[PDB]
Order: C-alpha cells, then structure tokens, then sequence
C-alpha cells in the first residue's frame, strides 16, 4: 500500500464523477431517481445525500494542496443540490404558508420534483408528499455543510425561507407523513402516520439549526436561525414515546437506521440507542441487506405494480418476501467508524461485497434492492434466506441507485480514514460517551445521567398590597415597577414580537404562527427593542382554560412545570420561572397552600426540583440572554411598545334543570331577576345567547360579555357550577388540551371525546385545534353544553398524570374521557351513599384531579371487590400483556372468541397481525365494546386472563367449537351459585352482585369458578399428544 | 473602534440599493423584474442592475473587519452571485437553443432574451419577441468573469463549466451574426428586421477577452475549469468594431449604445 | 409593621404565676428545640464572623446591637436560635 | 443592520470619557490620579471618577448584539473592575491598619485616603495627611455592593470576602466615630479637630443597607460568600442622620456634601 | 462505590483550601513557595502552576449545577493569581521594554516577587531572573485560562503589555536563560546556557497566543494578540 494519497482518492474520484456526479443534473443541480428511462422526477431525500457524498470526497479532497481543482467541484457539487434544492423549496412558499398554518398532507411541501426544471411532477393525489425527514434531511445537512465552510444561503430573503422551513418542521410532532418510503405504513392505504425516523430527523435538524447562522464565519446577528425549544421538546418526547417502534403499524423498520445515526444521530439515549438498534439489526439483517420492514410489499414479486394501494389482506402475502436493500449495509459501516468500534466497519463491510456489483469499468455498484424472484418466493417464505435474490440494479443496464451510490462513497472514505468522523460531522451530532455541554441536545454540564439543574426562579407579585401581604408572612417578592430595566411580559406577548421572525413579503411568508410558547421558551431571557424582558409562564396565564385560578391546581401546575424544565432544559445558562401572584390566591382560605409552596420554595427544593431563590436584577446579570434582532432588523425600532405586566394599582342549585327548560313560558326572564344565585344568571344569559341571538342586549349591555363577566366573576368567588356554564356556553377552548391528546395517541392511547350513552369520536390519528373544536362542542355533545367543560377538564389532568405518573395509565389501550366522567360520578354515589352525592359540576378542579388520582390509583383501596370492578371495569383497565395473551389465546382456537354479539375469528386476524401488533389491540376492544355492564367486562377480561394462564401453562387442551364467553361466564355464576345456595340460600335471582365482591383469588374465588368453566369446555375437546413431550400413558 | 466615515455613507448607499434594486430582486431565482407593471425580467437588465450591488458588496469587504460588515458584504456578494446562477438557470433551461444556435445561426434558436422572474421560464414563445440579443449574453459573461476574478464563486459545477464553454461557442459568432441587439429591435425600422449592431460585437469581443485562460472555480481550480477562447474571432471582433465605429450599424450612423463598448 | 412577643418563663413555678393572671406563656424547655439565649452570646457567636487567620481578622469586636439585633430569628448548625434584648 | 443612533451618540460619550477619565487610568493599578499636579490617587475621588466608565460600560451592554457593541462594554466594566480591584488590593495592603482600626477607633489606625497609584502603596505616612474619611471607604463598599448587583465581579476569593465583611466592620461603627469628612480637613476650623460629618456616617448607611445580604460572587455565589450586616449599626446611623441632618456637622452649618447622602 | 460525584469532588476541594488555596496573598494572589518561616518568596511559575490547579478545580466542579458558589471561588482564586503575577510584570513594564529592545540577563523580568507587596525581592546579582519558563508558562496558561471562560486581560492596556511579553517570548531562539531550575546548568557558575524546556514553553505560548482574542468571547479585533511567524518558526 505504497499510493500516494492522490492515488487512493483518485479510485474514489472515478465513482463519484462516473456514478453520481455524471447524472447530477446541471440546470436545477438535483440527482435524479432514474438514471435512465428519461424520467423527470427527482426526490429531496435521495438527492440530499447524493450531494453529501460528494462532501464526503470534498473533505478527504482537503487533505491536498494539490487538488488540481476537484475540491472545489465536489464541495461546490454539494451545493449546487442544496441550492437547488432550496431553490425547489421557494417555487412552492405558498404551500409553506399554508403547512405552517394548517398541518396538513394537502398543503406540505412536495417531494418529487423535475430534475430538468424543477417543477412539480405529481400532485398530491399522484404522490404522497408529506415526507418530513425530507424538509428535516435538508435543515440538518444545510447547517452541516454550512459549518463545514459551504456557502449556500446567499441572502436574508432565504434566511427567512429557512427561519420559516423551522416553523414547518416544529409541528412534525403532531402531523402525521409518509415517511421515507413514501407508503406511510405497512397497509399502503394512503393514511398518514407518526414515524420515529421522521421526527427524530427534525428533533436532530432544529438541535443544529438552532441559533446557527446560514452565512457561516461571514455572518451577524441578522442571519441566525431561532428554533422553538418547546417545539424541539414536543418533538423530543414524541420521538421517544414511539421507539423503538417506527409507527404505530410499525414494530421495528430499518429506516430507523438513519435516524438514531448518519445523519440525525437524534438518539442521545444510549440504552434505547440499543434497543431501537438490534430490534431493526435481529428482525431486518439479511444476507442481501436490510428488509424495509416486515411484511413490505415494494417491489416484490407478489406485488402488482399498477395498483398504487395494497389491499388490507395483501399484506400477509408480503411475510418473508421482502426485499433487501444494501444501502442500509453502507448506512453500518458509517456506524462502525463513527462510534468507534472498528469491527462494525468490518463485518457490514464483508456483507456489501457479495452485493456489491461493477460497472464496465469496474467502478463497484450498490444495488437498490435485492428480490427474490417469484419462482423461488415460496421456498423463501417456507426458509428464509436461503434462496437467491436478484439486484434491482447491477450496473451495465444503465440504471443506478444513488442514494445508495453516495453512502459507498461516504463509508469507504471513513472506513479508509481518509475523512474523519468530525469533518464528516461538523455540527457534532454523534457525542462519544463524553456527552456534556450540548445545547438542546440533553447534555448539560452535568451530562448524560445527572439531572439535579438548578432552576433561577424570580418572585413577582401583582399589586403592591399583596408584596407587603406576602412579606408580613415572610415571602420576599419583587414587584413590577421596582425593576425597569426588567419588563415582563404575557407569553401571548412574545407570540406578538415572534410574528415578526421570519417574515418576508417578498415570497409572502407571515413568519412564526400564533402559538402559545411553552414552558421552555419562556425559561430564557429576552432582549426586544432594547428592553430586557422576562416572561412569565403560560401557566399563570388567566384566559387559556379555567383551572388556573385554582390554587391547588396553580400548586401542581408550577410543580409539573418545574419538572418539566428540570428534565427537558439542557442549554448552557440557567432557566428562568417567574412566579406571579395574584389577589385571587391569597384572598379567602387559599393563602394557606400558595404560602407553603412559596416557602418550600424559599427553602430550595421544590417538587424534586432544585431552585434558586434571588432578585430578578441578581439572577438575570450574566445568564446567556435570548437576542431578538429580527425586531430590529426591519428597522421596527418604532414597533408599539409591548403590553408589560402592569401592577394593580352558598347552596345547591334551587332551579333544576328539567324544571325550567321544559318550562314553556318566556317569564323565566323575569326569574332570572326573581334568581339570586350566580349558576344561575350562567344559564338564563346562556340560554339567551341561543334563544334570542348571539348578542342581545339587557341590563348591562350585550350578553355575549354578561357570560364572559360571570366566567370571570364565578372563577374568582370559586362557585364552580356557574364557572363551568360560563365556560361552555360560551365555546372556548384550552390550547394545551391540543397536544394533550397528541401526546396521549403517540403513547399509544387513544383518545375518545363524548359523553356516557351518547354520540363518541373516535381520534385515531392527531389533529389540529381548530378541528377539535368542533368536535369538542358541536358534533360530540348537544344534550348538555357543560359536559365538554368537565371533558376539557380532565384531558389536561390525565396530560399531568400521563407526565408525572406514566405507569398510572398502563393496561388501558383507550382513555375514553366521557367514561371516565361515568366512573367519575358513578363513584360519588358509592362515596356519597344513601345521600345526595356531590356534583362532578360542583367540585373544584383539584377536587376532579384528586378524584381522578384516587379512583385511578392502583390497587383500589377500601373497595368491596365489587366497587374494584365497577371502577375497573368502567375504566376499561386491563391486565399488563393482556392483548399479548389474548392474541396466544386466539392462536390456538379454532373457532375463535364470541363476547356478546361479536366475534373475533382466527382467520384473517392471524395472518393480518402480529402478537405485539398495535392494530390487534383495537379489535379485541372492538371485541369487548359491546359490553355494556362494566362489571362484566372486568369478569370478561378475567375469563380471557383465565384461559390465558390455563392455556399458556395447558398446551395440551385446545377448543373445539366456537368460545362464547357469555356461556363461559354464566356457566361459572350458575356453578358459583349452587355453592352459596348450600351455604345461605341466597333468593336474588340473576343478580351477578354476589360474584363481583367475590375475590379474583382466594378460597372459593372468581378465578376459580372461571377456571372449572374454561376447563370444562377444554376437557369436551381432544387432548392433543405432543412430539415434544412424550406421554407415560 | 467605530466604523468609519466611508462606512456610514456606504450604509447610506445600501440602504439606497435596498430601496432602489434588491427590494424587487425575486427571492426564488434571484432575478428582477422590469417594473411593477412588466413584471418579466431582461438578462441584459438582471445582469446590469447588480452592478450597484456588485460594487456595495467589493466596497464593503474592503472594510470588512467586524461581523456585521462582514455579513452585509457577504448578503451584497452572494445576491449578485444568487442573480447570475439564476440567469445561469434560465439559460439552461434552454440548452437544446444554444446548442441549435452554435451551428445554425438563427434568430429562432437563440436564448430568449426575457425569463419568468418567477419560474426561470420562458414566459413567451420564440417568435413572439426578438430574442437574439449577442449583449445581453455577453455582457453577462463578461461579468461573470469578472467576478470569478474578484473571487466571487458563481459556478459550482463542471457541468456548469461546459455550459459556459458552449455559451462561448454561442457567443464566438456574434461578429458574423445578425441580432435585435441592445434595443430589441435590430434595425432603426423596427421590423423585427437583425442587423449586425456594433455593441453586440464588442460586447462579444470583451467576453472573450475576459474568459481566456480564466479558471472558472477560480484560485481553487485546476485544468478542467480553463474557459478556452480562440483570439481569432476575438481579433474579428475587433476588426469589425474599427470598421463600424463609429458606426454602430449599417443601419445607424451612430448608436449611444457604442458607450457600452468604447 | 407589627412585632410578633415570645412571652418566656424560666421555670414552671414563674409560669404558674402568669397562668393564675390568666397568661399563656412557655419556658425555656418547651420552646426546646428552639433554644433562647442572651445578646452576650450573640456578640459572641459574630466574633466569628469575617474571621481569617492567614490575613489576621479575627472578626468584629465585642459590640451591643440593639432590639434589631436580638429580634431577628437566626438559624446557627441547622438549629433555631432566639437571642433575648439586652436590655434585660 | 446598522448601529443604532443612540449607538452614535454613545461612542460620542465614549470619545469624552477616554479623553477625560480613562486616559489617566494608571495601567498597573488600574488607579485613577487626581490631576498632573497631584500624582496621587485617593480613594474616593477614584470610587467616583470611574462611575462614569460604569455608566458608559451598563449603556453598551444595553445595546450589545454586536460584537464591537460587546467588546466596548466589556472594556468599560472591566476598567471598573480594574480600578475596584487596584483599590481593593491597596487597602488589603494595610489589613493590620484595619484591624487596629476595628478595636481602636482612632485617626492614627484609619486607612489612607491616598495611594500611591503606580505600586498600590503608601505615598505619604499615617501622621503626614488627614486620612481617616470614613465616606471614601463608605462610597467604596456602596459600589462595590451596586456593581455585584449589576454583574460586575469585582471580590475574587474568600480571603477577599472576608476583608470586604472586616471593612463593613471597619464603617459599622461610622456613627460613633468623627472623621475628617470628604473634604480631608475634620472640622470647620481646619486644625486637626475630626468631627462627625453627616456625608460620611450617610454614606456609611448606604454601604451597610446596600450590601446587606449580598453575593459577593454574583449570581453564581454561595453561602461563603454573602456579606452579612446588622441592621442595628446602619439604622443608628440612619438615627443620627436625620438628628443631624440638615447640618453637616456640629461646627457646619451645611455643607454641599450633603448632597451625596440625601 | 456510590459515593456520589460531589463528595468526590468534595475531596479535592478539600486538599485545595486547605493545603494549596490557604497559602494564595490576598494582596497580590501569589502562592509563596515557603508556606512557613515568614519568607516573601514568590516564583511566577509555581503560581501559574498553583492557578492551574485551581482552574482543574473549578473545570470538575463546573459540571454540578448546585455548586454553592464553588466554580466561582476557585475560577477566580485562578484568575486572582494569574491578574497578579500580570501587575507584577507592569511594574516591571520598563524592563519589559528594555528586555524587548535588548535581551540580557540583567535585561530580564524577575522570576520572584515579594508576595506580599508583589515588588522586587531579589536583586539580579543575587537571584538569577532571566527564566522564559516563566512568561511562557504565564502566556500559556492565560490563553487557556481565557478559552476556558476565565475572563482574565481587561483593559487594551493589558491587552497591550500581554503583546510585548509576547515580544519578550519570541526573541527565545537567541536568549540563554537560567531555566526553570534558576541555576542555569549544571556547573552552577551563573552562566546563561539555552534550554530546550523554556523554549519549548515559549514556542508553545506562541502557538496559543497567535490571534488570540485575550476578551474571550466577549471582545472584538482589539484585543487579538498578533504573534511574529518567523519568531515561533525560529
Ligand atoms: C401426553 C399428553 C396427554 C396425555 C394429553 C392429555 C393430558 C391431559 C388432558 C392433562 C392436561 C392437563 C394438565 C396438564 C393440567
């Protein structure tokens, strides 16, 4: 090996320039899909990688003084694509104001275009464009060229395009896509999905584009990007939730490849970096490469090609046919070299040669995919890989991947050490185990497994009187007035200024979309026009939602925040809380628990989250301070002046309802001034907005404000009856609750939003606020307008619960809110007794939430085993694994499982589904919807558990006929029966009460009567003799 | 310690720019239309109209010591390079015109002389204008030259080298070659009748002058960047420019339009 | 602003006394852990404050401070300290 | 894009401050003269002189988005850091004469007023010159104290903690101590008589209240760092201000210098 | 071992106060290299090395959010001993310039100072000064003090005596020193030999100060040291 390095690079120059560099297109500089066959289209993922390999070489082409000119051609080779493909981007800047606004597959951007122009090829109906990791590919790689010394942003006007495209990738948390394969599951039916590889690109692109200038060392204050941290965090969390799993219909996909490495390495967890690893390397390796995922059709020989959709059972026949793609070969061995154990690079590399194919020249070609042709595919799904596959490409033929092309050339110049990990990745997105000081990317000084963050929280009060109220108790808190050069600001204020970021009339984008800041956001500190400002969280905010005023509920809400920012803030300075009280908290017994949480937090630890107590002025004199020049860069220097915090200077309802609105006559007018109670005014004003129009005049003026006055009345004098009609006859929304019930469906929990007995919708995927809306008042519910205040209470408790305490809700697939609203009120009547029981409308919203802790706690405390199986049952809780062992239970049955008017067959939903498939878990519940006693369900699932751990543990007995549980449970009633029958004699005649306070487990308990039923009808079938176990007789 | 006086006037002249030019300049191919109510852009009038832009941008990287002068001087350079590539664009996208032009020297094979400022398309057929201006592309490689003399990195691409080689074979026969010219109307008749204008000969002859031996990367470059220019059709040029001049045409006993030659 | 008294009896026969007037009153060892001492101890124990041997300070100088001094409540070793006014 | 206005007149203030105070910055002391004359720096007139490099520096930082913008400021409160430091380390140079002054309140144990200002030592002895103005030392610690507060990190270590809390302790007793006042002449007679002067016991209140309770550190401080003072010493001298106020002193009727405390 | 990361780095917080950071002058930050008997004996290279440690210190505990203001003590116990030994050399400032115009031996910047007036001690006849190991050492552990976040130079004025000690390093290649051990060779007869150790440390100091802005990030073009290539060449 005595070649000058000239020489080793030279081998690499062929192949770029041959195989890539020769089909990069000249006019729009993008890489075309198809070498040959004259296609136009051209894809923004492959092509981003296409002009990174030539980087690649660009790099090691460095390394020599005498380059003769070809760094400058493959540097400039990546930026002709980028550009490009920025260039692609703009063409379509009305589709980018519109996906800001309104997520949705009918307004993203495109990602197929004309290699020779540019233009769109295939619209929205042709092609599936919704492909984050395309946008978030090409943010990720902009910022990692840029550093690298490209230049490829040339303007401000593209600054704000690109400031916008962050705007785009800060909602792929909520919006669903296509993905890489632009199929968007393993169904093929068209409908968008959550995918991990996608979101993790954008968690890793908005981590580098983060406070990054687009105009490299010749750069100013005026061409840094500003990500969202909060966007970045909802991000983050849902790409967690969703791992290692891809999607929902997605157990494990190779394209997680890329994600949890070249190029995200978004993955800053190590274990589940391992975890989300073998699950892609034990179920996708093959000797050809790596399968797509399980059960993919693309390309196959059981696949018809004019079908753009597969059929819902043609999945099945996908099952050990799948192709293997080498690129994801060349995607390890980058894996090898970077994290720095040599043999991944080694035996990944052993693997690519035998699919490595040659030009005529004898430059190496990567084949797309592998097939296994249609003569041998059934030999392959009886054995799999042990039959032969053919290239999709193999050069000579004039086709070549190269995506896969420019990954050859990325991984031989590493495994070569010709471009060492850190040029390669100049924007460190892979930290070796030394993870400390990374900004956004969960290294804090502390690094990877300390979390003990010291939280700078400053005291503001409202009004004068209060800070000399809370001194005389011994809080020191900091007025408003007493710090100018600190103003505070309302979180909705900040919203204002960042309408500003990113705007550009020119191509008509309206910069960052009116959105509350998180928690995070408002943790740092902020320098607009000059003044210096802090902003106070949107959780002391008033107007969002009415559980604010609560001062138990304000208690946990600064508590989960303080975790909130504890966990999640890992920038270089420390985060800002203010805290503001307001008269409200202090008059009346609410003094009591706001003054504890301020004295706790005097003391320094609150909630587990270490705090330090000080002046504003003091804690705010040298932290990393927010620069908000985009104010000022427009020369709004005149911009009007930001509205600062300004300081301030008994009976159960006597009407009920069935009393008066079946009441015909037009007089309850006048009992609106006969009644003195304020629930009440709540109606008649609510009714008046119905019954005469939306804005009728009386006493004080237009009724739609009398409402809106009684809401502000009623939640500060703590009469939660009429704060709960106020609140919904007047149709406002909390914005939290929008990605509350994201983050419950990407936990996989699906969310339900209608009332016990009446109309439910079903939120299989996520969707936006001004969509939930009307599903919230409108469409669900219209026997009472209240039952959505109460429902919109809870979706932010269980967003608490779901956070603080996550094992709380295992074992339930779906959180049905109305439901729980039925097991909310129906055990105020076991808690109430032979008595009037509270009003679920009547209970502070603490009162909801510690109702909620307590009925939903684990082991139901007190409870005869027949309120456990009412409270259970109604909550539709399951055993942990219980969808597991059904799926083990409709393995072995041949006549699959009856529960009451519904059956669920061996056949298809074996060959559809898998035993952890997310989908199985649907239809067993669809299975068990239809019982509509909740105590029986419980008895139900028990029976199901019941043969579970008999048939698990039996594997001899199989059923012969069909399994009607209804039978099964009844059989072992009648059966419980005779025993207490010859114990007391018990008159009650089909009354299931004595079973249901019976134990699961115990003497005589309701495991045991299951059990003697399940074994019966075993015992009626054949008792199959094993090969495995012989038998002694 | 402060920015100088030159600074300030030249924040002046930006600010002056900002208001006069670059506020139209389209943000998706960097092009500039013609006014509000002609809304297509001239790649005689795109390649001209930088110039301001060209010199802010030089002016500026001479006192470039700070980052925000850096930063302004890199936004005035990289727009004018962002104009070129995207008339480099709209050239391109007719590359079967010019190689048709490179052979048969017709009026109807000829690179349009306006693109959709929005597109980089041909917003009209090729016979519903004279397009055969032999300035307009010239004047555009000569300044294209210009700046990948003064550093400026245009190009990015072989590919992008070979254009330009073929963009000189189009321009190589301007002295032989009839056009509209600088006025889009060939002879003082206005008929759509070409003529030979003396400025779009001179305008050929100081491009080729300027893309001689001129590597096309620039100071990071090697052979295959070499724009090759024969002298001969630039001493033709020269040649037919002492017979014109002071003539502009046969047509026209003087143009004013030579002042962008003499 | 309104000063909060610790009324203190030393033995149980002086709070006996103030309970016949009608006075509620705790001694020094039911205010315990909370511990009562005189000013003396409190110029005492600031002796010690700012002292450095290295740059020979040895603190402040033995001086009376007033009602303010003795009516601030001092927590010394994680204990609660209360000093009585010197001028008793 | 540009700097803004204010920006302008602000390097205006900055063109008058370096031709007025900071050019007779001593360089190794950080020490401010009084004039060519008097080669000497005091205390006081230095704690004062460098308020105006304090103001400049909080002005930048208000505007500092820009790196030159960031780099003037830094310059301005680290030459008030630089003077604070070289005052600092001039009166650490006496500790002894501050201990004796902590025990014996006597004019012969008070700290020099002046220095000297290119070796942080002792120009003239304790008998020489009028020394003990307890409202130089006063105004000293209120600065310190309001430049902590405002970001500046003046003290160092713990040693230093330790002889700011002993020069609290050196000023606590301001109320019951005469001095020779601001004006460096005791009593109205000018013979050697110290009086207690309201401007020194006022400032003395200042420096006890202002530093109350205060992270020497900065934000980034603990325990061993807060300065603890007892709000009995600073209200006697609160108490005894306003029973003097509005003289100066029991021989002065008033004096300008109460200017500096009201 | 679960003694958690704080009581580990409270071990050597100990050994710091009280065997290394009790002996720093409050006066002048310097560490006397007599820690008893009363001697002002103070050498730049033992402080820088002292500061040094110091800054290791404070490197470990910047890692732990609740420091209770430990990072700051020890960076700027660092940065106290790293500002004297500057004022130490500005008052030498005139020899800084008369070593800068003409090396010699008697030419130099004084290795020792009184550490408890930061003035000189030891006349040139007595004590052997001219040892490069000392400003070298001191410009390079500034440069990496300063990249660190030890916000060290303040004004232009110290941005400017920072250069010409730098023009004081580069004239190395021709100037035999005393050396770090302050005897010059091994005969011990006062005589000025060349030394690889001080004009490595030199050459290292150069490296690092080359265009190094001495404001961390906190400054502008005007406080970039420029260094001579020719002299590190050399
Ligand atoms: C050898 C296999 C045989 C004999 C199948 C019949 C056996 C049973 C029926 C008994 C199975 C029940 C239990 C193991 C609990």
């Amino acid at each position: 090996d005595n070649e000058t390095l000239w020489d080793k690079l030279d081998h690499y120059y062929r192949i770029v320039k041959s195989t890539l560099l020769l089909y990069q297109s000249p006019t729009t500089g993008l890489f075309p899909t198809k070498t040959c066959g004259g296609d136009q289209k051209a894809k923004i993922q492959d092509s981003l990688y296409c002009a990174a390999g030539a980087w690649a070489l660009a790099l090691a082409y460095r390394r020599i003084d005498d380059d003769k000119g070809r760094t400058h051609e493959l540097e400039h080779s990546a930026i002709k694509c980028m550009r490009g493909i920025l260039y692609c981007y703009m063409r379509q800047a009305d589709k980018v104001q519109q996906f800001k606004q309104d997520p949705r597959p009918t307004t993203c951007l495109h990602s197929v275009f004309n290699v020779h122009t540019g233009d769109e090829l295939l619209s929205y109906e042709e092609y599936g464009h919704l492909q984050i990791n395309a946008v978030s590919l090409y943010l990720l790689y902009l910022v990692e060229m840029i550093s690298s010394g490209l230049q490829i942003i040339y303007n401000t006007d593209e600054v704000s395009f690109i400031q916008n495209l962050v705007f785009c990738v800060e909602r792929v948390y909520r919006v669903p896509d296509f993905g890489v394969w632009e199929r968007g599951s393993k169904y093929n039916n068209g409908s968008t999905e959550l995918h991990s590889s996608s979101v993790g690109l954008a968690k890793a692109a908005l981590e580098a584009i983060n406070g990054f200038n687009l105009f490299g060392n010749q750069g100013c204050s005026w061409s840094v990007i500003f990500v969202d941290l909060d966007a970045h965090n909802r991000n983050r969390q849902t790409l967690c939730s969703l791992l290692p799993r891809e999607s929902r219909s997605h157990n494990t996909d190779a394209a997680l490849l890329p994600c949890i490495s070249y190029p995200a390495f978004a993955l800053d967890d190590e274990v589940l970096f391992s975890q989300t690893l073998d699950k892609v390397v034990r179920k996708l390796k093959g000797k050809y490469g790596f399968k797509r995922f399980l059960r993919d059709g693309y390309r196959t020989s059981l696949e018809d090609p004019n079908r753009c959709y597969y059929k819902p059972a043609e999945i099945k026949l996908f099952d050990g046919i799948e192709c293997e793609f080498p690129i994801f070969f060349l995607y390890m061995m980058i894996d090898g070299v970077f994290r720095g154990n040599p043999k991944q690079v080694q035996e990944y590399q052993d693997l690519l040669t035998p699919v490595l194919h040659h030009t005529t020249e004898g430059y190496p070609v990567v084949p797309k995919y592998y097939y296994v042709p249609a003569d041998f595919v059934e030999y392959e799904k009886n054995n799999p890989g042990s039959q032969k596959r053919f290239p999709s490409n193999c050069g000579r033929d004039g086709k070549l991947f190269l995506w896969g092309q420019a990954l050859y050339i990325i991984a031989k110049l590493l495994a070569d050490e010709l471009i060492s990990p850190k040029d390669i990745d100049p924007v460190q997105r892979y930290v070796p185990l030394k993870d400390q000081r990374n900004v956004s990317m969960r290294f804090s000084n502390q690094g990877p497994l300390e979390n003990d963050l010291v939280v700078h929280v400053a005291l503001i009060a409202e009004s004068q009187r209060l800070q000399v109220f809370l001194n005389t108790y011994g809080i020191q808190t900091q007025t408003p007035q007493q710090v100018e050069p600190i103003q505070i600001w309302p979180q909705q204020e900040l919203v204002k200024a960042y309408l500003q970021l990113g705007i550009n009339e020119k191509l008509g984008l309206s910069g960052r979309p009116d959105r509350p800041i998180g928690c995070l956001g408002t943790s740092k500190i902020y320098r607009i026009l000059g003044k210096t400002v802090v902003c106070y969280p949107i959780i002391f905010d008033l107007s969002d939602f009415y559980m604010s005023q609560d001062v138990f509920l304000l208690i946990d809400d600064i508590k989960n925040a303080l975790q909130f920012i504890k966990q999640y803030w890992k920038m270089h300075g420390r985060p800002l809380f203010l805290v503001l009280i307001r008269e409200d908290n202090i008059r009346g017994s609410r003094f009591n628990p706001i003054l504890d949480m301020l004295a706790a937090l005097k003391k320094g630890i609150i909630g587990g989250v270490k705090v330090h107590v000080d002046r504003l002025q003091t804690l705010i004199s040298g932290a990393v301070v927010e620069q908000l020049d985009f104010l000022r860069i427009s020369d709004t220097e005149e911009l009007p002046e930001f509205k600062s915090f300004e300081e301030l200077e008994g009976q159960q309802p006597d009407v009920n309802i069935s009393e008066w609105k079946d009441k015909p006559t037009h007089e309850i007018l006048q009992k609106l001034n006969d009644c003195s109670c304020l629930a009440s005014q709540a109606i008649l004003l609510g009714i008046l907005l119905k019954r005469e129009g939306p804005n009728f005049i009386t006493k004080e003026g237009t009724v739609s404000d009398h409402i809106e006055r009684v809401y502000r009345r009623a939640g500060s004098q703590k009469l939660w009856l009429a704060v709960r009609y106020g609140a919904a006859f007047t149709q406002k929304f909390s914005s939290s609750i929008a990605p509350h019930i994201t983050t419950f469906l990407v936990h996989g929990k699906q969310v339900t939003l209608g009332a016990f007995g009446h109309e439910e919708e079903v939120i299989s995927n996520p969707l936006s606020p001004r969509v939930i809306q009307n599903i919230i008042y409108y469409k669900c519910n219209t026997h009472d307008e209240r039952e959505a205040v109460i429902q919109q209470e809870l979706v932010i408790h269980i967003g608490w619960i779901i956070s603080n305490n996550p094992e709380l809700f295992s074992g339930m697939l779906k959180i049905r809110i109305g439901w729980i609203i039925h097991a909310m009120e129906y055990e105020l009547q076991i808690r109430g007794g032979d008595k009037p029981a509270l009003d679920l409308y009547q209970l502070s919203p603490s009162e909801v939430k510690q109702l909620l802790l307590d009925i939903l706690q684990p082991q139901q405390n007190g409870r005869c085993w027949l309120n456990r199986r009412q409270i259970d049952g109604s909550l539709n809780r399951t055993p942990t694994g219980f969808y597991d062992r059904v799926w083990q239970i409709l393995e072995r049955t041949p006549n699959g499982i009856i529960v009451a008017g519904k059956h669920l067959p061996q056949q298809p939903t074996l060959s559809d589904m898998t035993m952890y498939e997310m989908n199985f878990s649907l239809l067993v519940e669809d299975t068990l919807g239809n019982i509509d006693q909740p105590q029986y369900r419980q008895i139900v699932v028990e029976l199901l558990m019941v043969v579970s751990i008999v048939l698990e543990r039996n594997p001899e007995l199989e059923f012969q006929d069909k399994v009607d549980l209804d039978r099964l449970v009844k059989e072992a009633f009648n059966e419980f029966q005779k025993d207490q029958s010859r114990l007391k004699e018990i008159e009650k005649q089909d009354d299931m009460t004595s079973f249901y306070n019976t134990p699961p487990l115990g003497k005589r308990g309701t495991c045991s009567y299951l059990t003697k039923a399940v074994m019966n009808l075993l015992l009626e079938g054949e008792v199959k003799p094993n090969n495995d176990d012989p038998c002694l007789i | 310690r402060s920015r100088s006086n030159s600074g300030v006037r030249l924040d002046g002249y930006a600010r002056l720019v900002q208001q006069t030019i670059l506020c139209h300049q389209n943000p998706v191919t960097g092009l500039l239309p013609a006014s509000y109510d002609q809304k297509d852009a001239w790649v005689r009038d795109n390649v001209y109209s930088i110039l301001a832009v060209w010199g802010l941008g030089l002016a500026y990287r001479k006192n470039a010591d700070r980052d925000e002068d850096k930063a302004k001087a890199y936004e005035l350079e990289q727009s004018v390079v962002k104009l070129m590539r995207g008339l480099l664009h709209c050239m391109i996208r007719q590359v079967d015109k010019v190689e048709s032009f490179k052979y048969s020297q017709s009026t109807k094979d000829s690179l349009h002389a306006k693109y959709n400022t929005k597109t980089c398309a041909t917003v009209v057929g090729d016979d519903q204008w004279g397009h055969l201006q032999l300035d307009a592309t010239s004047v555009y490689l000569l300044f294209l030259a210009q700046m990948t003399a003064s550093g400026l990195h245009i190009i990015h691409s072989l590919d992008e080298v070979n254009f330009i080689q073929n963009l000189v074979f189009y321009i190589e026969a301007a002295y032989k070659t009839a056009d509209f010219g600088i006025w889009e109307r060939g002879d003082k008749t206005n008929q759509g009748i070409s003529e030979l204008n003396a400025s779009s000969v001179g305008m050929a002859k100081a491009a080729l002058e300027a893309l001689d031996e001129l590597d096309l990367f620039g100071v990071k470059g090697g052979p295959q960047s070499v724009i090759h220019v024969l002298a001969d059709e630039v001493q033709h040029c020269q040649s037919i420019l002492n017979s014109l001049l002071p003539r502009a045409s046969t047509s026209k006993e003087v143009d004013a339009s030579l002042l962008s030659v003499v | 602003v309104v000063v909060q008294v610790s009324i203190l009896a030393e033995t149980e026969e002086i709070k006996t006394i103030l309970k016949d007037k009608g006075i509620y009153v705790e001694t020094i060892a039911e205010v315990y852990p909370i511990r009562v001492q005189p000013a003396r101890i409190l110029s005492h124990i600031y002796s010690s404050l700012g002292c450095n041997n290295r740059m020979k300070l040895s603190g402040r100088p033995y001086r009376h401070m007033g009602v303010l001094g003795t009516s601030k409540l001092y927590d010394i070793r994680k204990t609660i300290f209360t000093f009585t006014p010197q001028f008793i």
